[PDB]
């Protein structure tokens, strides 16, 4: 109304559209987050920090795979302790805002698991290169 | 099969770095008043943990006298000090003819307390007030071209304008646990014996160095670390008479200093804004600045040093002597206890020699016998030879005392062609670089160099 | 003991474990190298330079392929002048530190060769796109 | 003469060689564009801005695919309004400098089209992951 | 009055002192939210929210 | 344009630190703009006057 420009050039507009909506739009959100006497320091710090944040996130995305698709399968199963909701409930009713309030726990658990499944794949690929 | 090349990103190798470190202040010296704390206000607080490594089978070459890091440290101290004193206390108005007279005379150290009067600017520029204060070291100089008259000048009127101090600022060493920037890492030697250079085999990683409290001192060094196992005698070149020997002692020695006299303080407003501080009075008795050190411990130390020193100077007697001579800034021990600046004559701390037997013989006793050194206190000093950064001390109201857990030693060597049966060791110092070098040496800074290459023979299908 | 955190959150711990060890661990090493009045300049310069170094390395990795796998085959054969050691000696006995003392020669030779084999692949792919 | 170093370490040398020439050389051009009291601000600003420009371009390349190959097919057809020249004329006679004087129109049209064809591919891939 | 206090200045005579609105903007990575709600006590769960 | 739809959020005026940024800058901007001029120290002399 609004549309993608306001929602993602601007931010967080889709938070009220439930997470299934995201599948058609999470593109622009990323590109518009990378924009660009004593005040010179204030401005330089801001610019540098924005860059650092961006790059650090890219580093994790790289490490875990896949990663240029923005939506990736990492071939790690879910722990049953995290399966207290139906998938339809998650995708059709819940928002990212809402999901994120509870799923926020075990952050590093997920990261650990992601790093390791990727490491295993990599070894298998190296063996295949060596075998072939 | 035939060999094919692969590239390996992120391999664990390194090269010597030429970079800078930073605060890393201790996050404990921080309180509201930190803005009044020298070299803390300016710094960022951190709280990093120690590193587990242990680099296993890795060994590496260290060299204390080539570690440029010390210069970074030196340069910053000079610049930090100076910057912290800019917005206050310009003393230019003080340089007027001073009129004065003798204390009591008698003791040379009391005679100096001159009753000094002058005519100066009041709140209204048009008027002058006749006022007075006590001064005593010859920072007060007989006026040029007078003839034994009551007229004097300030010592820095044929040099450059001086400042006093922003009165609010605290000068107390806070350890800075210097940390590396991303892409850099710090390595340290955990080895004993270590000459100051060579292939350390017990090597550990460092994220941040152990913090070191800066100290300005000469000759005997205070508030440093102790050797873990044995006295270490270190020198760039033992045979080069121009080099200074650095000694790390194993056990602590305690030093107690004081300025016993009940002192008062007064201040004078000079023109607008800024007030000047000076000693008001000293209510009746007579002072002697001094430092009492146990003799017992002292003799034990000198012979233990002599025993180790004997390794490089075998079959010879070790003799100690006094400094070469010069201004107190050159020849005396220097302390900043309480914020006051002391000059302490070494006479007769190094009045001895030991027969090359160095017999470690002593006994239990109820004796508390000490060696007492006497001191002198100045008001205007050239901070680190910063004549252009000269400053006048604020007076402090009190019976000032000072401890310290001591000492590091700075020594030199002498003796001509007429000896070589004995060698003479004299007190040495004056370069701020060595004061830090002494502890900084433990660390080397390296750069992580990712991305290497190796053969594998494996090939990509494409 | 130690473990990956100390070895690679901290640095160079694996240097003493010989290069074959690296195949299971060179992950963390990379991510922890990308972390984040007048002193403001000193700090800004440090931050910027760390970023520049990172990005420049990424640029070469990109150019040569493959490159997101951290270990890549570039389909370039070895010159026999560089085959004075057995592969088992290289992988099981030597360290990266050690290898790097001698293999340091001919740095640009390798880079030249890597760039060119990649260029050739790219042309063939463009022809295949055009043919197909 | 000259060669790649002068042409692309230095810049724009190939502008006079017509665009078909580019297919063998547009490599170095990219890497050499990423190089590295009050003047400290001037220098920091320059460094930061160069980085920002680089990264912003990378972001678009990522979004549109493919993108690490530098030359990519995006499976979007040409609008006939843009087909006023023969392909041989474009590749053998025209320069990039020259093409760019006219083809400069409709910049955002192309970007819009590129973003969307990529979005469509991504949905199809997600469905295939879900189906498989 | 200020001789028993500190030195003062007058003004650079050329300078204009007139309030100009500053439409403060967020750095990249940040966004600003606002309440479009009436009633609002100064705190609480605004329901009419705009970027 | 947003309008965050179905999103609601908690606001609190007396906790918004932003005001301090604003306060601090005004103090510092004001002061800096007046440095290169009009020192009045010479003025502080005995003044003579009448009704
Ligand atoms: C630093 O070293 C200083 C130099 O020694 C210390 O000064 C010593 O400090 C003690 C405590 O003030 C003084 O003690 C006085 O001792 C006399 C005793 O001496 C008289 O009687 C003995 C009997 O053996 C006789 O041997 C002596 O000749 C005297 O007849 C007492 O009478 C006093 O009332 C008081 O206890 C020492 O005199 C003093 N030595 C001096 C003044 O040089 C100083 O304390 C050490 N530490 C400090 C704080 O400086
Ligand atoms: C720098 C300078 O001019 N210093 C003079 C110095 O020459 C002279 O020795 C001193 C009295 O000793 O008075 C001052
Ligand atoms: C403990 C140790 O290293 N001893 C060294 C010795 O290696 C070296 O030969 C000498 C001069 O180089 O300095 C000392
Ligand atoms: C140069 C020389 O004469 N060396 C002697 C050495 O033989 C002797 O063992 C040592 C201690 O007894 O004193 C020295
Ligand atoms: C500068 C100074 O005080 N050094 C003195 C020296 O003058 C004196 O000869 C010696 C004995 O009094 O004590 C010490
Ligand atoms: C401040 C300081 O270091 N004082 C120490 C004291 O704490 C310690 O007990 C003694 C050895 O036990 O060495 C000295
Ligand atoms: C800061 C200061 O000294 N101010 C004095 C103030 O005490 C006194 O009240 C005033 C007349 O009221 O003159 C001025
Ligand atoms: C409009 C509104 O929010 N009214 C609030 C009420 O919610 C709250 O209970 C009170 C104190 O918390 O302040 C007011
Ligand atoms: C210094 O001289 C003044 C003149 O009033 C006198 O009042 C003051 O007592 C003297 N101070 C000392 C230390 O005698």
């Amino acid at each position: 109304a609004v549309g993608i420009g306001a929602v993602f050039l601007g931010f967080l507009g889709a938070a009220g559209s439930t997470m299934g909506a995201a599948s058609m739009t999470l593109t622009v959100q990323a590109r518009n987050l990378l924009s660009g006497t004593v005040w010179g320091i204030k401005q330089l710090q801001a610019r540098v920090l924005a860059v650092e944040r961006y790059l650090r996130d890219q580093q994790l995305l790289g490490i875990w795979g896949c990663s240029g698709k923005l939506i990736c399968c990492t071939n790690v199963p879910w722990n049953s302790s995290w399966s207290n909701r139906n998938l339809s409930e998650i995708w059709d009713n819940m928002t990212w805002l809402q999901w994120d309030k509870e799923i926020s726990n075990y952050t590093q658990i997920i990261y650990g698991l992601l790093e390791e499944s990727q490491n295993q794949q990599e070894k298998n690929e190296q063996d295949l290169l060596a075998l072939d | 099969e035939n060999l094919w090349v692969t590239v390996y990103y992120g391999v664990p190798v390194w090269k010597e770095a030429k970079t800078t470190l930073f605060c890393a202040s201790d996050a404990r010296a921080y309180e509201k008043e930190v803005h009044n704390v020298w070299a803390t206000h300016a710094c960022v607080p951190t709280d990093p943990s120690p590193q587990e490594l242990v680099l296993g089978n890795v060994t590496e070459n260290f060299n204390m006298w080539k570690n440029d890091m010390v210069d970074q440290m030196h340069e910053d101290i000079i610049s930090l000090w100076d910057q912290s004193l800019k917005p206050c206390v310009k003393l230019t108005p003080l340089c007027v003819t001073l009129i004065c007279s003798d204390a009591t005379v008698k003791t040379g150290t009391v005679e100096e307390m001159k009753n000094c009067s002058f005519n100066t600017t009041t709140e209204i520029r048009d008027k002058e007030k006749k006022e007075y204060a006590l001064f005593y070291k010859p920072d007060i100089v007989p006026l040029s071209e007078t003839n034994n008259t009551s007229e004097y000048r300030l010592i820095n009127c044929n040099t450059s304008a001086c400042t006093q101090a922003c009165p609010k600022v605290t000068f107390e060493p806070i350890p800075i646990h210097y940390c590396a920037p991303a892409g850099y890492a710090i390595l340290k030697c955990n080895d004993e014996t270590f000459n100051g250079t060579g292939p350390c085999s017990n090597v550990s990683t460092v994220q941040c160095t152990h913090g070191i409290r800066p100290v300005v001192s000469t000759q005997l060094l205070l508030n440093g670390s102790l050797a873990e196992k044995e006295i270490v005698i270190r020198s760039e070149n033992l045979t080069n008479n121009a080099k200074i020997i650095i000694v790390h002692l194993h056990t602590p020695v305690e030093i107690v200093c004081t300025r016993p006299n009940n002192n008062t303080r007064k201040s004078v407003r000079i023109g607008p804004g800024q007030t000047f501080y000076a000693t008001g009075d000293i209510i009746g008795d007579i002072k002697q600045a001094h430092c009492n050190i146990s003799e017992e411990k002292w003799n034990d130390t000198l012979q233990k040093v002599g025993i180790e020193l004997q390794k490089h100077f075998p079959n010879k007697t070790i003799k100690y002597n006094q400094s070469a001579g010069g201004d107190m800034e050159i020849t005396t021990h220097s302390f900043n206890c309480g914020g006051e600046f002391f000059y302490c004559n070494t006479s007769n701390l190094f009045n001895g020699t030991y027969n090359g037997t160095y017999i470690s013989t002593n006994s239990s006793a109820n004796s508390t016998s000490t060696i007492t050194l006497q001191c002198r206190i100045k008001q205007i000093i050239n901070m680190w030879q910063g004549v252009g950064r000269c400053m006048y001390a604020p007076p402090i109201a009190g019976n000032i005392t000072c401890r310290s857990n001591i000492t590091g030693l700075l020594l030199t060597r002498d003796g001509g062609t007429n000896s070589n049966e004995t060698e003479t060791f004299r007190p040495a110092g004056g370069d701020m670089r060595d004061n830090w070098r002494s502890e900084l040496y433990k660390y080397k800074v390296v750069k992580i160099e990712p991305l290497g290459v190796a053969p594998t023979r494996c090939k990509r299908r494409v």
